[PDB]
Parts: structure tokens; sequence; C-alpha cells
């Protein structure tokens, strides 16, 4: 999930918008 | 090991800024 995708490598703002409602 | 609890604290503050008024659901379990 988000923890797997964004704690070992950085997630940009465009990647993190994937998790918004 | 990667400390998922400390990373999660930061990821929820980043989601707060990126999602704004849309909001978000945060579920640790994968
Ligand atoms: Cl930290
Ligand atoms: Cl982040
Ligand atoms: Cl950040
Ligand atoms: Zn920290
Ligand atoms: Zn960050």
């Amino acid at each position: 999930g988000i923890v797997e995708q964004c704690c070992t490598s950085i997630c940009s703002l465009y990647q993190l918008e994937n998790y918004c409602n | 090991f990667v400390n998922q609890h400390l990373c999660g604290s930061h990821l929820v503050e980043a989601l707060y800024l990126v999602c704004g008024e849309r909001g978000f659901f945060y579920t640790p379990k994968a």
C-alpha cells in the first residue's frame, strides 16, 4: 500500500494524489 | 528495518497537504 510504496523510496506529490479520495 | 510507524506519521501529514478538502482514508495494512 502507501507504506510499501513511499517509505523506502520517495513519492512525489503526483504519486501521493493517487491515495486521495 | 523500515520503521513503518514513524514513516506513517509523515505520510499522513503529506496526504493532508496534498489531498486538501478531498480528504483521504489511511489504512496501514497494505
Ligand atoms: Cl522519522
Ligand atoms: Cl512523503
Ligand atoms: Cl514530504
Ligand atoms: Zn520522523
Ligand atoms: Zn515526505
